[PDB]
C-alpha cells in the first residue's frame, strides 16, 4: 500500500507566525489524489485541502497546501489561537485509502 | 471503431437521461426505459481517469532569462529565441498528438462498454432469445415486467423459460 | 416481446478532433487550452517589492528612487519599464548577469 | 444544505455485531456514495470502506474483508456501516463521509470526503 | 493567488496548456500555438 | 490484434482488386466475387485521415544561430550543439514512437472493419445460417444469384427462407 | 478494456503454471486441466516486441558545458539550466506517457489474446454446445478425454457428434 | 481530358421540381463523387452536397436536409441534383464539381472540387 | 460551423504590384483542406489553389497560398490585367464546407 | 551444462533424403526452441530455419520452403532436420543452435543462438 | 531481406594491436538483434557478442561490440595468437535471419 508519513510529530509556535507540515508519500501520487485534514480533540476532522493545492469551502487563505510526486506541504502562513489541533494527510488514489499519522500544533507564550 | 456503438445500434436515445447505457423493453404491460448504472460508471471512471492524469501542471518553476525592457546582446538573444521556440514547436506537437490520441481511446472505449454490456446480455438469455440484429433481442416467452428487470440485473435463469422458448424457435 | 438496448444521446454535442478524422461530435468536451489570463499580478502569499521607478541594480548602488530599497526583502520582485538604475548618468557592465542574481536573491 | 447525521453512540460485547446509520440531507443520493473511516482513541484515522449509492459496488480494506457490510437506504438517502465479530480493537469512533462523483464525470476532488458526520463511539467490552 | 506570470498578467489554471504568452515565467502550463484542444469526455454523440 | 484479419480469415484475395473486402459465394449458379464498397471506404477514410494528419510541416521559421564560415566561440558553440543534438533526440524519438503507434492502429482498425462487416452479415443471416470457422456462412436454403446479392446490400429478408433453412438445421 | 479477460471470465487460474492461457475440462473421466501454448505464446512475442524496443539506449554522446567546480558565467548559466530543465520535462512527459500508454495496450492486447481463443473454440464446437456465460462451454454429447484433446489442438470434427448433441439441444 | 457538362437552364414556378445533370468524361466515374455548389446572382458561392459514386452515400448541408436527393449514373457515369419545393430563394446556378478520391488512399486535396461544370441557371418565379 | 471571412471586400491595385488576400477562419483547419478559387463574371470558379500551398495544373506561378491554423493568404506576386476578378477561400475539413465572401481585386489607370 | 550433440556424418546421392539430429543436454526443453544454420565449404553461414519445441511453429527462409521439415523431440528432447531433393548445393556443414526463450518473456537476445552442435557434414554426390 | 555486409575481407594485424570490424546493414536493426561470432577453420562458431554490445558468458573483455541503426562494429582491443580466425555478424531482427560474408583476421612478424 501507500504510506504516508508526516513531520514533525508535534510542531510548537507563536500565535503569528509561519507553519510548514510535511507529508511525504512512499509512492508517486497524482497531486488530485491528496488532501489534508484538520482535527481537534473530541470532534469530525474538516476538510481543508483537496487535490493538493485546492482550498476547500470557507477555509481561510492561510492554509496553503503545495508538493507534488512523494512531497506535499500544508502552509499555516499565519497561526491563530484555533489553529491548535491535529492535522492528517490523506491518499485516496489506490486503494487503501491511508492516512498520515499526523502533526499536532501547539501555540505559546505564558 | 470496436464493435459498433454507432453501428448496428442506429442511434442513442435523448430520453436517456438516467446513465449512458441501458435497456428499452417492450411487452404487454407497456413501454419500458431503464439505465444501466455499473456499465456507465465503468465509462464514467476511465475517462475520469484520463482528464484527472491529463490535467495536471509542472512543480518545475522557470525564470526569466532574456528581458522585455532592456533587450539582451544579439547572439546570446537569437540562441534563446531559437530555443524557446524549438520547445514550443515540441510542446505543440505533443498535445494535438496527446488529445487527438486520448479522443481515439475515449470513443473506442464507450464503443467497447456498450459491445461489453450487449453480448452480456447476448450470453445470459442462452437460446430463449434470438439476435434482432439493431441491438435488440427478440424474446420467445412473452417477458413480464419482472422478468426484464431480472435481465437488468443480471439475475435471469435462462433454464426456467428455455422450454417454451424453444418451442417457439 | 423484445428488449432492446442502447446509449445516452444529446441534440446538440461538442465536436473533437480524433487521431483518424476531424470535428467528430461527442456528447461532450473540455477545453484543455487555456486563454484566460487575469490582468493582474496576484500577490497573495508573498512578499512582493513593485520597484517602480526604482531601477533593480539601483538597490546596489541607491540612487534617490531607490532609498526604500537599500535592504529590501521579498518572495516576489517586480521591475516596472519606468524604473532606472542610475541617477548621475552611467552603466552596469554585464547588467543582465547582475540583474538575474538580484531576482532570484530574495532581497 | 449538505449534512451526514449519523446514529446515537453504541456498546457491545466481543463477538457482537454493531450496526451505525448515516442519514443524508442537502445533495441527492446515488451521485456520490459514501467512505467510512474510524478512529481508535488516541489514535490517528484509519478508511474502512468506500459504498456507491448509484451503482452499489463496495470496496473494503483487506483488515475488515469478511465481517464488514455497507449498504444504502432502502428509499430514504441513508446508508450502513455492519460490523460482526467485534474485537476490542474495533473499539473506534465511526465516521461516515459523503465521497466522489457518481453518475456524472469530474474533474478534480471536490467531492471527495467534503462532508463528515458527528461521529459515532462504538465500545466493544464485556464490562 | 497564482504563480505563473507574465508582463501582462497571471494565469491562474489546471490546465495542461496556456496560449497567452510564451515567456510565461514561475509554474505554468505548456505554452502552446493551439489556440484550442477540445478534449472529450463522453462518448460519440448519436442523435435521432 | 482486434478478432483476426490474420486468424480465422486464413488468407486474402490477390484477385479482389475491386475493394478492400468482400463476399465470394458459391452455389448452383457457379463461382461469384464481389467487394464491399462502404467498408472498404470507411478503412479508406480513416488511413487518409491519418495520413493527412500527419504529413505536415511548420509553419514556424528557424534561422541561422552558428556558423559554417567563419566558426563562433567556443562556450557559446558548445551550448548550441548540445541544444540541436537535444532537440534531434526528441524529434528522433517522437517520430519512432508516433510512426509505431500509428501503423499499429492501422492494421487494427482494417482489423476492426473486417470483423464488423463479418458479423454484420452474421445477424444479417438469424438462424437460416450457420457459422462455418473460416469467415464463410454455410448457408441451409440454397442461395441463388439474387438471394447473395440481397445479402451484399444488407437487404436479405430472414424470415422468408427461415421455414426451409431450420428444417434443414 | 477489449471483450473481457476480467469480465465474463470472473478469476484466473493460479494453478495454471504451465502456460497464459488454457483449457479446464469435466466429464465423467475426472478434473482436467492443460495449457494452450501457440496463444499464450502471440501474448509472450507481443510483449517482448514491446519490451526490447523500449528498453533502449541513445548512441548520441552529449558533453559538460557548465562547471562543477569553477561555475560559469551567470547568464549563459542560466541559460543552459533553463534549457536542460525544458529538455528533462519533455523527457519526463514521454516517459510517463510511453509508460502508461504501453501498459494500456499490453493489458488490452492480452484481453484481446484471450477472446480470440475463447471465441475460436465456440466456431469450434458449432452447435454441438452452447455458451456457458463464464467462459465454459456446456456439451451435448459427453465428450472423452480424446475428444477434449482434439478440442484443445483445434481438430475436433463438430460433423460427427452433431447429431447425438442437436438431439439434446 | 476531364470535363463536367451539365443540362441546360431551367425556370421553374415555386413550389416545383427541379433536376439538373452533370455529363462525366475523362476520369473514371466512382473513383472521386461530385460536389454541388449553389451561387445565387451577385451573390458567392454556397455548398450544397456530396455524394459518393463508389459507395452512394451521400451528405447535405442542413439548409437543404430532407428536399435535395443527389444521385448518381444509371450507368453513363452521370451526376444529377434534385431539389424540390422550390422556394423562390432558390434561384441559383447550380455548379457540379468532382470532388474526393475514394476506392484508393491518397495523401493531399488534388482531387477536391478540381474540375467544375458551366452551371446551370435556375429560375424559380410564377411569372 | 466554420466561418470563413475574407478581407479585404475589395482590392485595388496597379497592374505589375504585388495582392495579399486574406481568409481568416472561426475554427483551427488543417492546411490541407483549403482551397482558393478565382472567379469572373459569368463562369466557373477556376480552382487556383489546394491545400493552402499547392498550386493547381496549368495555374501561373503567381498566385501563392501560404499560411496554417486560422490565417491563410492568397498572394498575386505580379498583377496582371486578367487578374482582375473575385476571389473566394473554402474549407472542407468538416462538413457543411463553407465558403468565404469572397474579395474583389481591380486594376487602375486611365 | 548446456551442450547440443549433432548425428554423425552423412553421404546421399543427389534427389535422396537427409536426416540430422540434435540432441539436447543441460536446459529444459520447449524452453527455447532450436535454429539451423549451414555451411557450405568455404562459404560463409546461411541461416535455414527455426523451429518452436514449445509451440511448434516453424519458420524457414525461402530457399528451402518446400523441401525443409523441422520437427522435435518424441518425448526425449531431440530436434530434427529433415531435408529432401537434395541438389550438389545441399553440400553443406549443418549446425543445429538454442535459439530464442519461449514460454516466457525476457529482455535482450541473450537466448538467441547461445549454444551450438559440433556440426554434421553433408556430402551430396553420385560417385 | 536485410543485407548485412562486412569490411574488410581480410584484416592482418600485429599480436597486441587494436582490430576494428565493420558490419554494416542495409535497413535499420535494432541493437538487440545483433550479434557477432568466431569461427576456426573445422569447428563450430562461437557466439562473441549478443544484442550489439553484450559481451557473452566467459568471453574476454577484449572483444567489445558497439554500434547503433545500419553501423555496428567488433573491436578486438588487443589482439592475442587465437583470435586469428573469421568473424560473422549476424541479424535475427526480421526473418530471413541474415549473415555478414565474413572477416578474417590475420596476425605477424617472421
Ligand atoms: C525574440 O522574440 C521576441 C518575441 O518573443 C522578440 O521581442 C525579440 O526581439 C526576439 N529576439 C531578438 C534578438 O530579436
Ligand atoms: C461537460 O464536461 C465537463 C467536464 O470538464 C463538465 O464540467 C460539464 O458539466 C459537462 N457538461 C454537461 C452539459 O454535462
Ligand atoms: C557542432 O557540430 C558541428 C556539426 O554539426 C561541428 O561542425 C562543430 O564543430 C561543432 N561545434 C564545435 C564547437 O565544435
Ligand atoms: C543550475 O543548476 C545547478 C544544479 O543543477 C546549480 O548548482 C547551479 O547553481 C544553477 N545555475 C546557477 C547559475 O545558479
Amino acid at each position: 500500500e501507500v504510506v504516508l508519513t508526516q513531520s514533525p510529530g508535534t510542531l510548537a509556535l507563536p500565535p503569528g507566525e509561519r507553519a510548514t507540515l510535511s507529508c511525504r508519500a512512499s509512492h508517486r501520487v497524482g497531486s488530485t489524489y491528496i488532501a489534508w485534514y484538520q482535527q481537534k480533540s473530541g470532534q469530525a476532522p474538516r476538510r481543508l485541502i483537496y487535490g493538493a493545492s485546492n482550498r476547500a469551502t470557507d477555509i481561510p487563505d492561510r492554509f496553503s497546501g503545495s508538493g507534488s510526486g512523494t512531497d506535499f506541504t500544508l502552509t499555516i502562513r499565519r497561526l491563530e489561537p484555533e489553529d491548535s489541533a491535529v492535522y492528517y494527510c490523506q491518499q485516496f488514489s489506490v486503494s487503501p485509502w491511508t492516512f498520515g499519522q499526523g502533526t499536532r500544533v501547539e501555540i505559546k507564550r505564558t | 471503431l470496436f464493435g459498433a456503438i454507432a453501428g448496428f445500434i442506429e442511434n442513442g436515445w435523448e430520453g436517456l437521461i438516467d446513465g449512458w447505457y441501458g435497456f428499452r423493453h417492450q411487452n404487454a404491460q407497456g413501454e419500458g426505459t431503464a439505465a444501466d448504472y455499473k456499465s456507465t460508471q465503468s465509462a464514467i471512471d476511465q475517462i475520469t481517469g484520463k482528464l484527472n492524469r491529463l490535467i495536471e501542471k509542472t512543480n518545475q518553476q522557470f525564470e526569466l532569462i532574456d528581458n522585455e525592457f532592456n533587450e539582451v546582446e544579439k547572439q546570446i538573444g537569437n540562441v534563446i529565441n531559437w530555443t524557446r521556440d524549438s520547445i514550443t514547436e515540441v510542446w505543440s506537437y505533443n498535445a494535438e498528438l496527446l488529445v487527438a490520441m486520448e479522443n481515439q481511446h475515449t470513443i473506442d472505449l464507450a464503443d467497447s462498454e456498450m459491445d461489453k454490456l450487449y453480448e452480456r446480455v447476448k450470453r445470459q438469455l442462452r437460446e430463449n432469445a434470438e439476435e434482432d440484429g439493431t441491438g435488440c433481442f427478440e424474446i420467445f416467452h412473452k417477458c413480464d415486467d419482472d422478468c426484464m428487470a431480472s435481465i437488468r440485473n443480471n439475475t435471469y435463469d435462462h433454464s426456467k423459460y428455455r422450454e417454451e422458448a424453444m418451442q417457439n424457435r | 416481446d423484445k428488449i432492446c438496448l442502447g446509449h445516452h444521446a444529446v441534440s446538440n454535442g461538442t465536436k473533437v478532433n480524433t487521431l483518424t478524422e476531424r470535428g467528430v461530435e461527442v456528447v461532450n468536451a473540455t477545453e484543455t487550452v487555456e486563454r484566460t489570463n487575469i490582468p493582474r499580478i496576484c500577490s497573495k502569499g508573498k512578499r512582493t517589492v513593485d520597484l517602480g521607478q526604482c531601477g533593480l541594480l539601483g538597490t546596489i548602488t541607491g540612487p534617490p528612487q531607490c532609498d526604500q530599497f537599500l535592504e529590501f526583502s521579498a518572495d516576489l520582485i517586480i521591475e516596472r519599464r519606468e524604473g532606472s538604475d542610475v541617477c548621475y548618468p552611467g552603466k552596469f557592465v554585464n547588467e543582465e548577469a547582475l540583474r538575474q542574481i538580484l531576482r532570484e536573491s530574495g532581497g | 444544505q449538505v449534512q451526514l447525521v449519523q446514529s446515537g453512540a453504541e456498546v457491545k460485547k466481543p463477538g457482537a455485531s454493531v450496526k451505525v446509520s448515516c442519514k443524508t440531507s442537502g445533495y441527492s443520493f446515488s451521485t456520490y456514495g459514501v467512505s467510512w473511516v474510524r478512529q481508535a482513541p488516541g489514535q490517528g484515522p484509519e478508511w474502512v470502506g468506500w459504498i456507491s449509492a448509484y451503482t452499489g459496488i463496495t470496496d473494503y480494506a483487506q483488515k475488515f474483508q469478511g465481517r464488514v457490510t455497507l449498504t444504502t437506504d432502502a428509499t430514504t438517502a441513508t446508508a450502513f456501516l455492519d460490523l460482526r465479530s467485534l474485537r476490542p480493537d474495533d473499539t473506534a469512533t465511526y465516521f461516515c463521509a459523503r465521497d466522489k462523483v457518481q453518475g456524472r464525470v469530474e474533474v478534480g476532488s471536490g467531492g471527495r470526503h467534503d462532508y463528515w458526520g458527528q461521529g459515532t463511539l462504538v465500545i466493544v467490552s464485556s464490562a | 493567488e497564482g504563480d505563473c506570470y507574465h508582463s501582462g498578467g497571471t494565469i491562474i489554471s489546471n490546465l495542461p496548456f496556456q496560449n497567452i504568452d510564451s515567456r510565461a515565467v514561475g509554474k505554468c502550463p505548456r505554452y502552446v500555438k493551439q489556440r484550442s484542444l477540445l478534449l472529450a469526455t463522453g462518448m460519440k454523440n448519436v442523435p435521432e
